[PDB]
């Protein structure tokens, strides 16, 4: 390891400069525990004022234990130096695993080292805070495994060549191996990679099943008896979707409502109004035309509240084209909130992300600033942290993608 | 004096150290200059250099009204320096200090000159005190006053410094700000006396003074626009000035004065007095004065008139928190252990738009006094607020944005909190359905509000100076005016059915604002959309 990987910043930029956010007593307590222990294990060391630096970081549980998390968001896009398999989201399990551990046995070029230097807060600005910085690959720095990337070939390398049908992708500090095996078979398979990983010094303390991801098909109401402003939601929403689906036609049903009529009035359905809205119905059976994927633009992701413990998500590059859409809903057993929910639908949407085009999407919030700024860090498991923006967008979205 | 470990410093990338010369000023101050400079040189501060640095910066030397200082402008050296870690800029909030028995002040004197600078660095501290004829060269070995990197580096050289007497006296707190060290213990007073004598003779190994007297400052303590007692806290007196005219500069200290005294005094209003201050326009002009400004400043007057002061925290007592209604889009609130005694109070003023609620401003309120919570605290308090269960939880459950509710007691105490109307989720059977829309031609700005209804009935009211958006709304206001107690309304304006939707109690057109006493008034009320410039009971006109 003695030979460091010189690793520069793209041309005409400085290091990060971000606010330490302030944090709980018990956080902080933490943090002073966890860096005391890298401190004594090498991992990381104290610096002076002369480092301008500093990087955001955070306490979660991921265990009781404690975890640090650092936001390398800034650094990751300050710098960069150097491939995702289109078949990963085929597979019929596909399960994650934690190798960021391993970055840990890799030294830092020193050179670079200030450029990861943070801060763990004083409460009430008593002090200023402890700064470190560090003396090895980080975990959630990009340039890790991008460094570390050799050493992961060499490992693995014996067990893809047992298991050539099973796909390995890496993302930052995690692992996402499919299979096409029976469930059980799978485990089997993920345990001794587990087991193969260990032996070897490679330490590892979630198994999605993209089989079933799809695009969800635009859903018409069914109802027994049709009321004015039935038929007007009906129409407004065929109207929406007439922009993505170029054949739907409302003339029919809207014949019906034609002038001055109370909202409540019962409306029965003429066999041509239910003629134009069952091949309205059948043509949103099919999936757009001409939506692709773009790698050199950035993906964008918007949610929106259903209310009861149903999100929606669509998942975009340009307007009105939607490489996904989905819906997460949990069972509240009264302890949930609505930043819980929201916080496990970003992680989810955020994995998805990953594996289908191999980045995290740009998410819009539908949340206040500084509430998220504030609970974000409670429920998060994630290793990595996503871009985010916070806007309101309520007016016809809700029942639309309801 | 060698043995504090000097801190690395560097020129940023590419540039060199400033040449510019010395202004004379050949006034007598040269002599000044010299004996200073040659005190500064007994103690090894400062040293005579070599004819080539090469390098200057301007040394300037003054009284002001008996003593005189030397003072060095390094603006030009501190541009071409590397940044340093931020040094303190917040400092610790009063409300926050937890109680000591004893608290002393330490000011350590010529603390920057205490602590050496960096050797290949000196030369850029080079600096010029001119001989009459036409000079002598000095250079600093130490941290130079008004230097860029003096703040940073003294103070990691003080905490450094600072470690191994505190290692060895964990019972005593240091507060470390600037030069300053506040020292507290709950030690017997003669022990304590003791404990500051030999926290005064450690520094004293490291070649830093503290005050040699019985120290220099007394309780209470003038410190950062706050008065310090050994009981108890407040904020240095608050004068607010009384001027027939104001300009854009005057309302700015003003409403800084009066923040200032907000995190104590409660009930300050600081809304309308921003609201002047919209104007951005540069610092100069008068800007007028209305009347709830006037009336604002004065009730802000009334509450300054009454002495009032905090507490200081105890960590073992709960931390609990209440929020009253101060009137329109303006909220207050306290903080405290003991229930009449603050640690500190507050206000929310924010709209953030402009239509909002009262639930969603208490929601924000209660967002912003979290944050301050953990920032002085390390914790979150208990809430006691003028908001019953089954109001908030509706709102928080029919309100599309993600929000955060905390645990919390309803405590009543008027006004209470509440939703003044709800819209109606499902159309109204046997309520009269009125189709609105309204229009404006965008070059005229002339423009129509108007309805027809299921029941026959027509009408178009004209507008002027108007724009398409307001008029959507005053169609909708003018279907509230001429319904009864129950509508259906039907509009095609996305904009008009999104601020409706939103369900606002207060608003900043006057508009809106009708709108809201017409649904408040009203009992039920369903608003449904549909797209325009299709077949629909509403048609369009021109
Ligand atoms: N000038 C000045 C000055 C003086 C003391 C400071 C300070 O004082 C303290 C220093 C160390 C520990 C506790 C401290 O204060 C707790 C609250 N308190 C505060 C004042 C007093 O008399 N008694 C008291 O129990 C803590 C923080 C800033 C201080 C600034
Ligand atoms: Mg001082
Ligand atoms: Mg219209």
């Amino acid at each position: 390891p003695i030979e460091t990987v010189p690793v520069k910043l793209k041309p005409g930029m400085d290091g990060p400069k971000v606010k330490q956010w302030p944090l709980t007593e018990e956080k902080i307590k933490a943090l002073v525990e966890i860096c005391t222990e890298m401190e004594k294990e090498g991992k990381i060391s104290k610096i002076g004022p002369e480092n301008p630096y500093n990087t955001p970081v955070f306490a979660i549980k991921k265990s009781t234990k404690w975890r640090k998390l650092v936001d390398f968001r800034e650094l990751n896009k300050r710098t960069q130096d150097f491939p995702h398999p289109a078949g990963l989201k085929k597979k019929k399990s596909v399960t994650v695993l934690d190798v960021g551990d391993a970055y840990f046995s890799v030294p830092l070029d020193e050179d670079f080292r200030k450029y990861t230097a943070f801060t763990i807060p004083s409460i009430n600005n008593e002090t200023p805070g402890i700064r470190y910085q560090y003396n090895v690959l980080p975990q959630g720095w990009k340039g890790s495994p991008a460094i570390f990337q050799s050493s992961m070939t060499k490992i693995l390398e014996p067990f893809k060549k047992q298991n050539p049908d099973i796909v390995i992708y890496q993302y930052m500090d995690d692992l996402y191996v499919g299979s096409d095996l029976e469930i059980g078979q799978h485990r089997t398979k993920i345990e001794e990679l587990r087991q193969h990983l260990l032996r070897w010094g490679l330490t590892t303390p979630y198994e999605l099943h993209p089989d079933k991801w799809t695009v969800q098909p635009i859903v018409l109401p069914e109802k027994d008896s049709w009321t004015v402003n039935d038929i007007q939601k009906l129409v407004g929403k065929l109207n929406w979707a007439s922009q993505i689906y170029p054949g739907i036609k409302v003339r029919q049903l809207s014949k019906l409502l034609r002038g001055t009529k109370a909202l409540t009035e019962v409306i029965p359905l003429t066999e041509e109004a239910e003629l134009e809205l069952a091949e309205n119905r059948e043509i949103l059976k099919e999936p757009v035309h001409g939506v692709y994927y773009d790698p050199s633009k950035d993906l964008i992701a918007e949610i929106q509240k259903q209310g009861q413990g149903q999100w929606t998500y669509q998942i975009y590059q340009e307007p009105f084209k939607n490489l996904k859409t989905g819906k997460y809903a949990r069972m509240r057993g009264a302890h949930t909130n609505d930043v819980k929910q929201l916080t496990e639908a970003v992680q989810k949407i955020t994995t998805e992300s990953i594996v289908i085009w191999g980045k995290t999407p740009k998410f819009k919030l539908p949340i206040q600033k500084e509430t998220w700024e504030t609970w974000w860090t409670e429920y998060w498991q994630a290793t990595w942290i996503p871009e985010w923006e916070f806007v309101n967008t309520p007016p016809l979205v809700k029942l639309w993608y309801q | 004096i060698s043995p504090i470990e000097t801190v690395p410093v560097k020129l940023k990338p590419g540039m060199d150290g400033p040449k510019v010369k010395q202004w004379p000023l050949t006034e007598e101050k040269i002599k000044a200059l010299v004996e200073i400079c040659t005190e500064m040189e007994k103690e090894g501060k400062i040293s005579k250099i070599g004819p080539e640095n090469p390098y200057n910066t301007p040394v300037f030397a003054i009284k002001k009204k008996t003593k005189w200082r030397k003072l060095v402008d390094f603006r030009e050296l501190n541009k071409r320096t590397q940044d340093f870690w931020e040094v303190q800029l917040g400092i610790p909030h009063p409300a926050g200090l937890k109680k000591k028995k004893s608290v002393t002040v330490l000011d350590v004197g010529d603390a920057y000159f205490s602590v050496p600078l960096d050797e290949d660095f000196r030369k850029y501290t080079a600096f010029t005190i001119p001989s009459i004829n036409n000079g002598i060269r000095y250079q600093y070995n130490v941290l130079p006053q008004g230097w860029k990197g003096s703040p940073a580096i003294f103070q990691s050289s003080m905490t450094k410094i600072l470690e191994p007497f505190a290692a060895q006296n964990p019972d005593i707190v240091i507060y470390q700000y600037m030069d300053d060290l506040y020292v507290g213990s709950d030690l017997e007073i003669g022990q304590h006396r003791t404990k500051i004598e030999e926290l005064r003779q450690h520094l004293l190994r490291w070649g830093l003074t503290t005050p040699d007297k019985k120290h220099q400052k007394e309780p209470p303590f003038l410190w950062m626009g706050y008065e310090l007692h050994p009981d108890k806290w407040t904020v240095q007196p608050i004068v607010l000035p009384e001027k027939d005219s104001w300009t854009v500069n005057d309302i700015q200290k003003l409403v800084g004065k009066l923040n200032w005294a907000s995190q104590i005094y409660p009930g300050i209003k600081v809304r309308q007095l921003s609201k002047l201050l919209r104007g951005t326009k540069a610092l100069t002009e008068v800007i007028p004065l209305t009347e709830e400004a006037e009336l604002e400043l004065a009730e802000n007057r009334e509450i300054l008139k009454e002495p009032v002061h905090g507490v200081y925290y105890d960590p073992s007592k709960d931390l609990i928190a209440e929020i009253q209604k101060q009137g329109q889009g303006q909220w207050t609130y306290q903080i405290y252990q003991e229930p009449f005694k603050n640690l500190k109070t507050g206000k929310y003023a924010r709209m953030r738009g402009a239509h909002t609620n009262d639930v969603k401003q208490l929601t924000e309120a209660v967002q912003k006094i979290t944050t301050e919570s953990i920032v002085i605290w390390g914790k979150t308090p208990k809430f006691k607020l003028p908001i019953q269960k089954e109001t908030w939880e509706t709102w928080w459950t029919e309100y599309w944005q993600a929000t955060w509710i905390p645990e919390w007691e309803f405590v009543n105490t008027p006004p209470l909190v509440k939703l003044w109307y709800q819209l109606e989720k499902e159309p109204i059977v046997g309520a009269e359905t009125f189709y609105v829309d309204g229009a404006a031609n965008r070059e005229t700005k002339l423009g129509k509000a108007g309805y027809v209804t299921n029941k026959g009935r027509q009408k178009v009211v004209p507008l002027t100076n108007t724009t398409n958006q307001k008029t959507e709304l005053q169609a909708i206001y003018l279907a509230l005016q001429d319904s009864g107690l129950e509508v259906n309304i039907v509009t095609d304006s996305q904009y008009a059915l999104g601020i409706i939707q939103a369900q606002p109690d207060k608003s900043e057109s006057e508009l809106v604002n009708q709108i809201i006493e017409q649904l408040i008034k009203k009992e039920k009320v369903y608003l449904a959309w549909v797209p325009a410039h299709k077949g629909i009971g509403g048609n369009e006109q021109v």
